[PDB]
RNA sequence: ACAGAG
């Protein structure tokens, strides 16, 4: 049984590949006004240079299909659009664009900007770092070439 | 917790202990504990009539009523802590310049939701006594050193 | 009025349509001109107030007047992760069967809660494997499962 | 006394090139006893300024109207009185460039001064026999009131 | 033509595709090949431009 | 794989590791977090003196 | 493979919800109904049943049994 | 006797990434070990190696002599190659959220009161500046608040001590200056440091950055030695985190929205574009086309459809950034020259 | 094609060389009809973070 | 076993001094920073958590005049300490009093 | 001999 830590790579299911850097807890992340605390933050450096928009409309379409209890298509060249999204998130008392009032978790004064809120599927990748350490100080030598 | 088909045991035996929640997440009290600020919605100028229509529905269900003086609509603020801040004034181009969106900075409004250990309002006052232990801790290493 | 301004700075966090202004707390001596700022505990004492508004089995939602965000903050971190409570950290596995593997029951049984007060036991030492009556309890689980 | 520079400055402009800001406006201003154009950036949440309004201008060295020049950390807590309980806007920077007018090929009198208030900037273009006692890298504070 | 309960009893997946090999042990499977076709006149330049 | 470009010119060396890496800007920029894993395992010859 | 004991994000129960959730879409509601009716406020806590697959279920027909 | 003892703090090792293109791809660093299962090293480190994080793995040579420690500690250090020897341009310099962090430190709009100024610069106060006096600045504003804009925040990085020898001094032009300004440029993009205390204009990627010269830190390198830029760059990652990650910044959907003042000029674009390309269409098909010197009929109409539909794409490109408000999050990210570029912007 | 996840219903009567599975699988929010069409979310490969 | 542990400043006589806490996160450090910065004899007080892996906090004290920094600090802890004994008996007083009038209420 | 990873 392995458990995440430093150095494992996870996926995003957009091609934003990345490993883990930090692993904080429960009262230094930043919280919403509901209590709720994210738990993979994610960098937004990743989006101008790559222009994946798919994450961001996945993203928005997730949580306004997890407050009804639907799961909003995201069929190629079609599916569920974004104007049908946005008015969900309305009704249920949320922001039309997933931005949300941050109340910072270290210092506990608000956030300036909005944080942009919702559930993404990860998907945790095959490459463990615990199978990847290697350290060799000296050992066992080739028979012909007497290097290791 | 498991699930069985004929045949199958489960026989173990556990050892509970006491452990703070910084060490695992397992021995946190309350399913989550926050907070926010208190609202106060305020109007800058009078919104009356057909206007005061769309401006109760880009708001919670129960923040802004609804009355009539004189057979006419006028909007007042009736309970601004029920918001949740959608921000639905700003979509609406007429009325951005009716409203001030703010939060009282020294009232909060705590909400402590226990998984079942004990009630909520001793896990407040067990929370106190924690940080009422931290000053008292630091004040008898002042006195131990000097 | 200029006044009204400074008023505001340090009474209001509000809410624009592109970010959260008057974020900061600012209340501290020397930063305002005919303000005096110094801690008072006479003013303190005066101004603090709580009222409890809703109150049930595994609820509470109540308000703090008059007391500053790096003291609400301190209160919600002690609540998230310094309230101990009682919980399972060894599985000892007598005939394991099933197909729920001895890792993952172990952690589901760790993270069910129990009822026991906290504040009648006592932190158990660096080793001690066999426990006391102070300081643990102890549970168990036998289930067998055979046809009708 | 220790005053640099004192005039009545009528504002003729707010935003040339739009408002690039949200607390910090460029005023544009013109003297009445002297010729002197004001380039001025001033915190307009503090202090707000309109398009026709008229304030009196007082550069000074020091604070304390002894003359005297003991300056090597200013406490903001001590009440004592001081020149600024004239005023209504006080900042404090630095001289940085003083700089001769390009806008004669000959027989110029026109010399520019920049103060840098950590960056809020002013030119204070005029008359060479006005602007005396302005060097470069010494400190500044600028004094400010509204008139009716 | 097996149910997907009839499944159980020879410890397989309903979902297992299949196209594959067993051999030795392994599961081997014969991959798509791409192969031009066959004849067909091709006319193509040489390497000195004939 | 000769010797001129196998053997000779780049071989194999020990005292060395390999690991994922990960970001850390609490060090200096001429600084690196080696893991205790692998501390323990490569050694620096230290000659006793006074 | 089963139903996790606690939703990942706050940490509410969540893994005795599951057989009133499963019970409560016998009886012919939405899911948007019976989350509303096991109580499930967040989302967080509305993705752990309403995103569950139960592959213990179909797993445990192909274990051994007399 | 020889004792084998184990790695510990201060040691000299190498650093390797495995295509190793230029020399600064296999550096020396001093290793401090720390508990995790991971090597670990700052991110202004990411340009000559050109790692990524994204399950990057690297090399390790631990030296076994006393004159390979030498020989891997002067010439290989990571203070003695902080400039490429290509053409002797800084790459060891700020990344991203050290320039976006730094650039939203150092605009006009940021006003810190006293706790928050006390608590920004605070942050530095740890490594070998744990024991200097920290010098908190006089403000600014001072009678109806009291006020320290961010620049003073900023210049605490370049001088944190009354007795630290550093005088910086710069004064170059920033990425977004309009050309005529000259220190009073509407954009505030005219970067002048003056004793090391910052007087005016933001800091982009060609004053932190890992560009080119005019850096802020190759003025140090070439001013007040190697140590003196490399203590820096530490205060830097040190504090524009802290700044970063309490004032919140994020992207949305509502960031990449095209508004009303988009979705008309682009529908008029396109069709002068695409009229214009059917009557070249029409020109060339049935009769007479003004044929280009130098090519044929139809290499003639691509260049007009090249030019026409590279019309459309720059017309609807400034259309869309009139009317992004300020802190959009591209636009602050393409401004600061951290990651992306107008083009970006322009086209998502 | 490399995401842990589940690979089958025999995946514990089933010997392999190497097999990586995941604790608390969950099906995917936002889906392609290709996701049906395969019955991906039978057996999924992530989780809802 | 000693969780305190004070680092002068190089130059100035116990007026600039780094205090150590070990075994303490943000949690106790805000709370004290704002407690001493309510001092008008502080001009300087902020915390840094040294590296995530270590609980420690490193809480710079930087006093006007001559008071030396021991002061500030232990008004802190005390001051702090009192704030916390208010809140707790006027939450304890509310908690009865809410139980008490709900009591009177469906009977 | 093949597949991966950077
Ligand atoms: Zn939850």
């Amino acid at each position: 049984t392995r458990r995440p830590e430093i150095g494992d790579k996870f996926s995003s299911r957009h091609g934003q590949k990345g490993v883990c850097g930090l692993i904080v807890p429960q009262e230094d992340m930043p919280f919403c006004d509901s209590g709720i605390c994210p738990d993979i933050i994610m960098n937004p450096h990743g989006f101008p240079s790559r222009m994946t928009v798919g994450k961001l409309i996945e993203l928005l379409a997730g949580k306004a299909g997890v407050l009804d209890g639907r799961f909003h298509y995201g069929t190629a060249f079609g599916g569920s659009k974004v104007k049908d999204v946005c008015e969900d998130l309305v009704r249920h008392g949320y922001n039309y664009l997933g931005k949300d009032y941050v109340t910072s978790g270290i210092t506990g004064e608000p956030l300036e900007a909005y944080i942009y809120f919702g559930p993404v599927y990860y998907q945790k990748l095959k490459h463990m770092v615990l199978d990847k350490m290697h350290a060799r100080a000296r050992g066992p030598r080739a028979v012909l070439t007497r290097q290791p | 917790i498991a699930q069985l088909r004929p045949g199958q045991e489960i026989d173990l035996l556990m050892h509970c202990v006491k452990g703070i929640g910084k060490d695992h997440a397992k021995f946190s009290p309350v399913a989550t504990a926050s907070y926010r600020l208190l609202p106060d919605i305020t109007l800058l100028e009078p919104v009356e009539g057909e206007a005061a229509e769309e401006l109760s529905r880009c708001f919670s269900p129960g923040v802004i009523e609804v009355q009539e003086v004189q057979g006419k609509k006028v909007a007042r603020v009736a309970n601004p802590r029920l918001d949740t801040f959608s921000r639905e004034i700003f979509r609406n181009e007429k009325l951005k310049k009716v409203v001030r969106l703010a939060r009282v900075r020294d009232h909060y409004i705590f909400s402590v939701e226990s998984t079942g250990v004990l009630p909520p309002d001793v896990l407040v006052s067990e929370a106190i006594k924690v940080l009422m232990g931290k000053c008292r801790r630091f004040l008898d290493e002042l006195d131990a050193v000097q | 009025a200029a006044s009204q301004a400074v008023e505001e700075m340090r009474s209001r966090v509000v809410l624009g349509e592109f970010g959260v202004r008057n974020v900061h707390t600012t209340d501290f001596p020397g930063n305002y001109s005919g303000y005096d700022d110094a801690w008072d505990q006479d003013r303190f004492e005066k101004n603090f107030r709580v009222d409890v508004v809703h109150m049930d089995e595994n609820s509470l939602e109540f308000d703090m007047v008059g007391i500053d965000a790096a003291i609400a903050n301190a209160f919600r971190r002690i609540l998230l992760a310094e309230v101990p409570t009682m919980a399972v950290e060894k599985v000892l596995v007598y005939n394991n069967t099933s197909i729920v593997q001895d890792e993952i029951l172990a952690h589901r049984l760790g993270l069910i809660p129990i009822h026991a007060d906290p504040r009648l036991f006592e932190y158990r030492n660096q080793g001690d494997e066999e426990g006391t009556e102070i300081d643990t309890l102890q549970f168990r689980l036998q289930v067998r499962c055979t046809r009708n | 006394a220790g005053i640099l520079f004192e005039d009545i400055f009528d504002v003729k402009d707010i935003d040339p090139e739009g408002k690039k800001f949200d607390r910090v406006s460029r005023l544009h201003c013109e003297s009445e006893s002297f010729k002197m154009d004001l380039i001025l950036d001033v915190n307009i949440q503090i202090y707000p300024v309109d398009l026709g309004d008229k304030f009196r201008l007082v550069i000074a060295s020091t604070l304390y109207e002894d003359g005297t020049l003991d300056d090597g950390e200013y406490n903001p807590t001590d009440d004592r009185p001081s020149r600024a309980d004239q005023f209504e806007y006080v900042m404090y920077g630095k001289v940085y460039r003083i700089e001769g007018d390009e806008t004669s090929t000959e027989a110029a009198t026109r010399l520019s001064a920049y103060v840098s208030y950590g960056g809020l900037l002013m030119r204070l273009q005029g008359d060479a026999n006005n602007l005396h006692g302005f060097e470069v890298d010494s400190r500044v504070y600028l004094l400010m009131k509204k008139l009716a | 033509g097996k149910t997907p309960a009839e499944f159980a009893k020879l410890n397989e997946c309903p979902l297992d595709p299949g196209g594959y090999f067993i051999v030795k042990g392994v599961e081997k499977v014969i991959l798509i090949q791409e192969q031009l076709s066959k004849n067909r006149i091709i006319v193509e330049a040489d390497r000195k431009g004939a | 794989q000769g010797r001129f470009r196998g053997n000779l010119s780049g071989k194999r060396v020990d005292f060395s590791g390999r690991t994922v890496i990960s970001p850390d800007p609490n060090l200096r920029i001429d600084e690196v977090a080696v893991p205790v894993h692998v501390a323990k395992i490569l050694t620096f010859p230290e000659k006793v003196n006074k | 493979m089963i139903i996790p004991v606690r939703c990942f994000t706050c940490g509410k129960i969540v893994g005795n919800k599951w057989e009133a959730y499963l019970g409560l879409l016998q009886a012919e509601y939405t899911e948007g109904d019976a989350l509303d009716a096991l109580g499930l406020k967040r989302y967080c806590c509305r993705r752990m049943l309403l995103a569950h697959v139960d592959l213990i279920e179909k797993l445990l027909n192909y274990a051994p049994l007399e | 006797d020889i004792v084998e003892r184990h790695l510990i703090d201060g040691d000299v090792v190498l650093f390797n990434r495995q295509p190793s293109l230029h020399k600064l791809s296999i550096m020396a660093h001093l290793a401090r070990v720390k508990p995790h299962r991971t090597f670990r090293f700052n991110e202004c480190v990411c340009t000559p190696y050109n790692a990524d994080f994204d399950g990057d793995e690297m090399n390790l040579h631990l030296p076994q002599t006393e004159e390979a420690k030498a020989e891997a500690l002067v010439l290989m250090g990571t203070k003695a190659n902080l400039v490429t020897p290509r053409n002797g341009e800084p790459l060891i310099a700020a990344i991203q959220d050290f320039l976006t962090g730094a650039y939203l430190l150092t605009l006009k709009d940021t006003f810190f009161d006293r706790a928050k100024a006390c608590q920004i610069i605070a942050s530095i106060l740890v490594g070998k500046d744990e024991k200097i006096k920290v010098r908190l600045p006089p403000p600014t504003i001072l009678k109806p608040v009291t006020l320290w804009t961010g620049k003073q925040i900023f210049s605490v990085i370049l001088r944190p001590s009354d007795d630290n020898p550093v005088r910086a001094n710069l004064r170059t032009k920033g990425k977004q200056y309009c050309g005529k300004g000259e220190d009073l440029c509407a954009n505030d993009s005219y970067v002048t440091i003056q004793n090391s205390e910052l007087m005016s204009g933001s800091m982009d990627k060609g004053t932190l950055g890992s560009g080119s010269k005019n850096n802020i830190f190759y003025i140090l390198l070439r001013d007040w030695g190697q140590n003196e830029a490399a203590d820096a760059m530490s205060r830097l990652a040190r504090l524009a985190p802290v700044y970063l990650s309490n004032r919140g910044f994020s992207i949305g959907i509502g960031d990449v929205t095209p508004g009303q003042g988009l979705l008309k000029a682009k529908y008029e674009l396109l069709n002068a574009g695409y009229k214009k390309c059917d009557e070249y269409i029409e020109a060339l098909n049935t009769g007479k086309l003004q044929q280009q010197p130098g090519c044929t009929a139809e290499e003639t109409l691509e260049a007009l459809i090249l030019k026409e539909l590279s019309v459309i794409r720059d017309h609807a490109g400034s259309a869309c950034l009139r009317e992004l408000d300020k802190s959009n999050s591209p636009l602050t990210m393409a401004l600061c020259g951290s990651k992306g570029s107008f083009i970006n912007i322009s086209q998502m | 094609k490399q995401a842990m996840g589940t690979i089958g219903y025999n995946q514990r009567n089933r010997i392999d060389t190497l097999m990586y599975l995941l604790a608390y699988p969950q099906k995917p929010m936002v889906k392609t009809k290709t996701i049906e069409l395969i019955e991906f979310e039978k057996l999924p490969a992530g989780q809802n973070a | 076993k000693t969780a305190l542990e004070m680092v002068q400043a190089a130059g100035t006589d116990r007026h600039c001094v780094t205090f150590v806490l070990h075994e303490e996160d943000h949690t106790l450090g805000n709370s004290l920073r704002y407690m001493i910065m309510k001092n008008p004899e502080v001009e300087f007080c902020g915390y840094t958590t040294t590296h995530p892996s270590e609980s420690k906090i490193n809480l710079r004290i930087q006093t006007r005049g001559t008071l030396p920094a021991v002061e500030p600090f232990q008004r802190g802890l005390n001051e702090l300490m009192n704030v916390c004994q208010h809140v707790l008996d006027k939450f304890e007083a509310s908690i009865k009093d809410y139980k008490d009038q709900k009591a009177s209420r469906n009977e």
